[PDB]
């Protein structure tokens, strides 16, 4: 973060600080906090871990006088995949989003194994826009999330009420989920997709549904695209 | 189907009554005597509807 602060404020350039294994960092904080005589806190991790992680995370963000900006993507290991663990809880409190890597998706073999149902970015609306990325991004992402949720519900529903009894929307949504997890989320380890190309693939996926079925998409966006 | 059955029973009973009037006697005895074998049978099918 000191390298990032230098390069991004003293120098005028942007920085994407990526911090790996904040669970390992928390274990290190535990080791030092108990290297003194301090009593362990909520789960062994020190009671001040909120401050000790805020002082690391918060050293980022755009600044008025400087043209640079530090954006942090702290890679974080969830022990036992428990969100209520102290590290994920405090990182959720301090940071401004959550990207989830899914054990189920990874086992299915979907690289990269992001599940978009739990994952979100609070400051997406400040990034996706007319001047930043394509003007369709805001509606396309919302429609994609809604259709993915519908597809997950329909995949759950098929095993209990038969495939043929699903509605037309759910029947299309099953194929959308298959062609989505197998083509959109699925991505080669060395495959770089520009945001415009990713949106083009998103639209190619959304063309499965009829124009009247894309409820979340704005009518102007439907008219321009599709 | 209940309305349809209400119509069909009436029309079939009318047809049977007309046949009996034409024949001059009720065909009940002949029908009972001809009950040795069944010409109409229902085969159960376990059609999968919904779940």
């Amino acid at each position: 973060l000191t390298t990032a602060e230098y390069l991004a404020y003293q120098t005028e350039r942007h920085v994407l600080t990526i911090l790996t294994d904040m669970s390992s960092y928390a274990d290190a904080l535990r080791e030092v906090s108990a290297a003194r005589e301090e009593v362990p806190g909520r789960r062994g991790y020190p009671g001040y871990m909120y401050t000790d992680l805020s002082t690391i995370y918060e050293r980022a963000g755009r600044v008025e006088g400087r043209n640079g900006s530090i954006t942090q993507i702290p890679i974080l290991t969830m022990p036992n995949d428990d969100i209520t663990h102290p590290i994920p809880d405090l990182t959720g409190y301090i940071t401004e989003g959550q990207i989830f890597v899914d054990r189920q998706l990874h086992n299915k073999g979907i690289y990269p194994p992001i599940n978009v149902l739990p994952s979100l970015s609070r400051l997406m609306k400040s990034a996706i826009g007319e001047g930043m990325t394509r003007k369709d991004h805001g509606d396309v992402s919302n429609q994609l999330y809604a259709k993915y949720a519908i597809g997950k519900d329909a995949a759950a529903m098929k095993a209990v009420v038969g495939e043929e009894a699903l509605s037309i929307e759910d029947k299309l949504s099953l194929e959308f989920l298959e062609k989505f997890e197998k083509t959109f989320i699925t991505q080669g380890a060395y495959e770089d997709r520009t945001v415009f190309e990713s949106l083009d693939q998103a639209w190619s996926l959304l063309r499965i549904y009829p124009k009247e079925m894309l409820n979340r998409i704005s009518p102007k966006i439907l008219d321009e695209f599709y | 189907a209940k309305q349809k059955m209400g119509r069909v029973m009436q029309t079939a009973a009318f047809s049977l009554a007309e046949v009996s009037y034409a024949t001059g006697e009720n065909i009940g005895y002949q029908v009972q005597e001809s009950v040795s074998t069944a010409r109409f049978k229902v085969r159960a099918r376990q059609e999968n509807v919904s779940g």
